[PDB]
């Protein structure tokens, strides 16, 4: 787990409370959050690596991520 | 169980001029008949910052649709280099093949292009605007990202 | 009536996380920007799960979300390929 | 700028102006 627990639990409950859900998340739950949120964002980079290579680039910048991310069609 | 899935997708004639058309030979297989219709599009990412600048270069109606093994040449112009920015003119952006059934996007396949000088003066020293007549289009066709979405196939 | 405005920077994950994922995903070399452009993502991704999850609960009734709900609301994202089939 | 990844202290808020 190499995301630190105590600022993803702060950003997951602060994003709850945005949606007004008032509804405790299971502790697994939360973890579950985070074992998911890594792999999605290994693979990301994953992603930005190919396309930066493609830019003839070594170093990958925002537009990489942002690249990435539209040819998964997520918002 | 979905009932269109794509088999493949082949990059013709590329790399290619940046005005040279898009032609994509898409094979795909019915599982089970469509009454209504297939819908294809070819979307195309100018800048990557902001969807405002995606353009769609054609969009294609296909039914009703039979079950069994299709294939079929998409073609769309290419995008209008007005619409583009010029920061993102030269580049690495990406190109999207989209399939959707009773108005839900069911599939998407998109590739990186990357849009590049060939001649050595203009790599040395890029124009201020870009030019469009002396970019090289190419498209990475050897991976190619297929993403499956979920989607409500009744009536 | 001289104020200093409250931000936060860490938003979920830390810089030397950031950079560890990205190696684990063989990049060598990023520009700073990357920090503020993977927090914001990330918060996407948070976004949509946990609204794919809440909902869920929401339909079967229940005060709590189990881990199952957001396995679940995970699947019930997009599955992107390197290849056909 | 950029940043060498291959193996090369950040609290939680931090304040400035804009009132």
């Amino acid at each position: 787990l190499l995301i630190r627990k105590l600022p993803f639990q702060r950003l997951v409950r602060e994003i709850a409370q945005d949606f007004k859900t008032d509804l405790r998340f299971q502790s697994a739950a939360i973890g579950a959050l985070q074992e998911a949120s890594e792999a999605y964002l290994v693979g990301l980079f994953e992603d930005t690596n190919l396309c930066a290579i493609h830019a003839k680039r070594v170093t990958i910048m925002p537009k990489d991520i942002q690249l990435a991310r539209r040819i998964r069609g997520e918002r | 169980m979905a009932k269109v899935s794509v088999l493949n997708v082949a990059v013709l004639e590329n790399p290619s001029p940046f005005h040279s058309p898009f032609r994509f030979e898409i094979s795909f297989e019915c599982s089970e008949a469509l009454a209504d219709d297939l819908e294809w599009k070819i979307i195309y990412v100018g800048s990557a910052e902001s969807e405002e600048f995606d353009q769609i270069l054609d969009s294609v109606l296909v039914g009703p649709v039979p079950a069994g093994r299709h294939m079929f040449v998409f073609q769309a112009d290419a995008p209008n280099p007005s619409l583009i920015p010029e920061t993102d003119a030269v580049g690495v952006t990406v190109v999207l093949i989209t399939c959707t059934y009773h108005g839900q996007e069911f599939i998407r396949v998109g590739y990186y292009v990357n849009n590049e000088y060939l001649n050595p003066e203009l790599r040395e020293n890029p124009p201020m605007k870009p030019d469009f007549s002396q970019l090289q289009r190419n498209i990475l066709a050897s991976n190619p990202r297929v993403t499956r979405f979920h989607i409500n196939w009744d009536n | 009536r001289h104020r200093k405005v409250l931000r936060d920077n860490i938003q979920g994950i830390t810089k030397p996380a950031i950079r560890r994922l990205a190696r684990r995903g063989g990049v060598k070399r990023i520009s700073g920007l990357i920090y503020e452009e993977t927090r914001g993502v990330l918060k996407v991704f948070l976004e949509n799960v946990i609204r794919d999850a809440v909902t869920y609960t929401e339909h079967a009734k229940r005060k709590t979300v189990t881990a199952m709900d957001v396995v679940y609301a995970l699947k019930r994202q997009g599955r992107t390929l390197y290849g056909f089939g | 700028e950029e940043i060498d990844l291959e193996e090369e202290d950040e609290s939680d808020y931090s304040e400035s102006d804009e009132d």
